[PDB]
């Protein structure tokens, strides 16, 4: 078992919890 | 004027923040600012111009490293978490997060018997180049490319056993959400209206690409996610089996579909258990 | 647009397209409700993928503003998505769509939301934390004698009923602007008054923890006395000033505000 | 002589 844990981030999202498509 | 100043030193980073961070007139409280997902406290403050300083080793406070062919990139952030209002039923000020980054210049063998370097990259839609970790909206799609260094060793095939999203680099923390589970089942694509799937074909056997519809965690006012994945390799031409595979759920066809291997290697994905006897 | 409003004689009828965001993805009918009372839809049109709400003008937590020449009824359509496959995540954001109906009109007290220069009235939308509500209380200039206007209390809540939970008293104890006493707010009555029968005040915007609709209603108890009469602990408008650490009346002797700090201005 | 008057809904945006 040759393996590793890899972390990606921080992925930053918008602060607008009401954001929607045009 | 530099609201956030970052010194990328040999084995630490020093971050200096102006308490007049938002230019609202009002200075924020020094105690409201912390460094990294671990929320490390400030190391000093300076009244002359009301700044707050953080100093931490490059691997401390929950930072994340990416190893590219020629660079090491360390990514962390500065948290602004306003203290609660005297009456806690109301909120006058949202938390904020400021991303921080530091860049540094950086007979064949077999791992099954001289170190593999695994990596995850966030890619542009067309997979031509790498893209910023900012500016994501619900509706958007994360293009994730998993890979393993290829220098002077036997050919390998790369799998992703699991990926877990969370609010910090620790995927065991709450809340968290498994995007890939059961040894390579992209379970996020099984449910709701997502189009999350592994891409086929691979560019190389030692690269694995997949797409995840963006989502956010309920109750999280910082608006970020970390994804931690368990990558592993097998010899390149080895047959995929229920423990070593990359399977997507194809909603249109209503079936699981491997990136390679026999269709029935994905059967255990539906049952929720790909563990052997 | 995706929302059509019919302002009828004594009801409003709101028709909403389930393709609410123009993506082609249809929302669940049961995730849409009308007003802060969350009234359920009155009918569906499957063929056109619409959802229809019908309510009396005073039903479902609507709010009426009486202007000199107009009656304005304001409410909203709530979109509250059902839980994702795993409830710790959200795939689809909520939404709130403001709805308004105007009618010619056929003591009257009133509260108006003013622009920061107090020159004009402003929209109820587009507030963000960090902003300030400028509220102007007034009472119609009926023939009758000159009056002075006070605000005994204002309470914020998630609906027109200020007794519901959660709620937050902005003004309390017969005219004490308690919101100005704490934290780092700048909330205060404005001095001087434009007229004795007008009272202005500013409140730092806030929102309620755990509320994903991100809205507030403010309900105030307004009252008048004869214009000339001296303010007292029962009839006053007091602000707290942190810098000086003192309560300050819009008019009247400094000590009329003493009861503000103690938290009881009733006379026994 | 007095009255209760309600103002809203005030909608916050981000
Ligand atoms: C190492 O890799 C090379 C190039 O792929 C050849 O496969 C070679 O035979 C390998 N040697 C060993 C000892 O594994």
């Amino acid at each position: 078992e040759v393996a590793a844990d890899v972390v990606i981030g921080p992925v930053l999202l918008s602060a607008d919890h009401h954001h929607h498509h045009h | 004027y530099t609201p956030v100043a970052v010194q990328c030193q040999e084995a630490q980073l020093v971050v200096t923040v102006h308490r007049d961070l938002f230019g609202t007139g009002r200075l924020i409280n020094a105690a409201d600012l912390t460094l990294g997902p671990a929320a490390c406290k400030h190391s000093s403050l300076n009244a002359a111009h009301n700044t707050v300083t953080f100093a931490a080793g490059l691997h401390e406070c929950g930072s994340v490293v990416q190893v590219t062919p020629d660079t090491l990139i360390y990514r962390t952030l500065i948290n602004y978490d306003p203290s609660p209002a005297s009456n806690p039923v109301i909120i006058r000020t949202n938390p904020a997060v400021i991303p921080i980054e530091c860049h540094y210049p950086r007979p064949t063998w077999s791992p099954f018997n001289e170190r593999l370097v695994f990596s995850l990259r966030l890619m542009s839609d067309d997979w031509s180049t790498e893209r910023p970790f900012t500016g994501f909206q619900l509706g958007d799609i994360l293009n994730i490319q998993a890979e393993v260094s290829t220098e002077n060793h036997v050919p390998l095939r790369l799998f992703v056993d699991s990926c877990v999203a969370a609010l910090s680099p620790d995927g065991d923390s709450s809340p968290h959400y498994a995007i890939i589970d059961f040894n390579g089942c992209l379970v996020d694509g099984r449910v709701d209206d997502t189009s999350s799937a592994f891409i086929t074909p691979r560019p190389r056997e030692d690269v694995l690409r997949f797409r995840i519809d963006v989502f956010r965690f309920a109750g999280d006012n910082r608006n970020l996610i970390y994804i931690t994945c368990h990558l592993k390799v097998t010899p390149a031409d080895q047959g995929p089996d229920p423990q070593n595979k990359a399977c997507s759920f194809n909603k249109a066809r209503n079936t699981w579909v491997p990136v390679e291997g026999s269709r029935d290697v994905c059967n255990c994905c539906e049952t929720g258990n790909c563990e052997p006897p």
